[PDB]
């Protein structure tokens, strides 16, 4: 019936560390390859997806006990949620206006054609489309929508964690922050938990497509010369 | 190896 | 006392490889991460000597005789007159009048100190500058140009050759055309073809010095996440 | 290895 001073501390520290790493003007994609409309946005959305990861790592660092995770696991853990944590800090971005991410004038605005032309087919970028929409119909709170950053990212069953234990010890704990903000702060908000989780099964089979496609990329030099260091060394297999 | 990971993570 | 109908052949490939290869209006480079004036310029020279290296590349693929050498021959050619070549064909886009490069408006004129926000020393870019110069000084025909780029290249002495006698024959046959040219259609040529053999010389510690700085570079992440990975892979040791 | 290299040189 009442958050505690522990629990206030954690949605504290989270809502700044996403202030922290997240421009609302994306002022800084200037500084990203010009975006041009084969795989022409190649090197844009690659450029990017390589600022979303730094800013991803900059949140993460942030995350209550992330920090004392052996850098093996920091890495397991950021490796394989990366671009889940992206899909989902891209819905601030999106719009149901014109079901697009709009990031800025003609340039920015993304639609589902323009990540055509990144090497991903139509067909499983509906799923992220239809993926945003709900995210975007459930009108989370600022809170809880840092909330299911930090939870998706703390996931204890992904290829390479060691301390799966007190990794979901972590994960939990911020789920029942979730849940307890949801429940008290949140009016209506009786199914919505259950709703967010949902997201996260969602994630994972949006995760696994991307991870194949990328794969297709990452064997054609032509292609994968078009990727950033940092791109090639989070979605590669290198452990 | 992960060079840069490791150097982004503080 | 004339040139024969074999090189005049090797001349018109060579002249016209360089055509294929090399934009004079540097149209290409608004594709590039913008420049910014720490080192706020790496990200676009990375990606101007990324592009640089393509052409090069095609370049040297027109080159006669250079595709039927073994691709680990190839390759170990194009790695260690990379940069060389660069420096080579930078020239055309160098002007004594402001000691520069002006490969475009206020954006893309390159000039000393721009380099040094790309991890460069003053210390070493010196000898560039005076290098180029020189080459300037020399009014090359392009043909004698064109003629130096593809003789620095076939260049036998490279760390990784294999068939240093194929190459050395490749070289110094271009050598004969070059002199022949020279002493036939360069009216003051008398001492010409000595002068271009020093910068080749010049070169290989031009060479040298930035090897050493770009290991640097290499070495610190937060620096090489910033190259290219065509860039990483032909400055690299992993042979 | 070289993937790049490779690639470009046909
Ligand atoms: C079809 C599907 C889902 O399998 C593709 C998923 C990834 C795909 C882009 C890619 C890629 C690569 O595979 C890379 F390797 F990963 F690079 C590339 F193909 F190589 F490029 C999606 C994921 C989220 C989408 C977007 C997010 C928008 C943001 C803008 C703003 O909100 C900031 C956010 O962080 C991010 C808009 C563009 C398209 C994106 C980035
Ligand atoms: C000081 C010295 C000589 O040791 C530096 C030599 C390389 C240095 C740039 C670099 C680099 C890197 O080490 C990279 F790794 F190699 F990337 C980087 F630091 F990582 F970035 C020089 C070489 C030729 C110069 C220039 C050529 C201009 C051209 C414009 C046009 O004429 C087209 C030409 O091909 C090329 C202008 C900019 C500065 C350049 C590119």
């Amino acid at each position: 019936h009442m958050l505690s001073d522990e629990q206030m501390q954690i949605i504290n520290s989270l809502v700044e560390a996403h202030h922290k790493t997240y421009d609302d003007s994306y002022s800084d994609f200037v500084r990203f390859r010009p975006p041009v409309r084969r795989l022409s946005m190649l090197p844009h959305l690659a450029d990017l997806v390589s600022y979303s990861i730094q800013k991803v790592i900059g949140f993460a660092k942030m995350i209550p006990g992330f920090r004392d995770l052996t850098a093996e696991d920091q890495i397991a853990l950021l490796k394989s949620s990366a671009i889940e944590i992206i899909m989902l800090r891209s819905n601030q971005s999106f719009s149901l206006e014109d079901m697009s991410w709009s990031c800025g004038g003609p340039d920015f605005k993304y639609c589902i054609n323009d990540v055509t032309k990144a090497g991903h087919t139509l067909e499983h970028l509906e799923p992220l489309v239809k993926f945003q929409v709900g995210l975007k119909k459930l009108k989370l709170h600022e809170e809880e929508h840092v909330l299911l950053m930090a939870i998706c990212l703390l996931s204890p069953d992904r290829p390479g964690v060691q301390d799966h234990v007190r990794i979901e010890a972590l994960q939990d704990r911020l789920c029942d922050v979730l849940q307890a903000y949801i429940r008290i702060q949140h009016p209506g908000g009786r199914l919505l938990y259950a709703k967010m989780i949902q997201k996260l099964a969602d994630l994972r089979s949006l995760n696994e497509e991307h991870s194949k496609q990328y794969r297709s990329l990452s064997f054609q030099p032509e292609h994968s010369m078009q990727l950033t260091p940092l791109v090639l060394e989070v979605f590669g297999s290198e452990v | 190896r992960h060079k840069i990971l490791h150097r982004l993570l503080q």
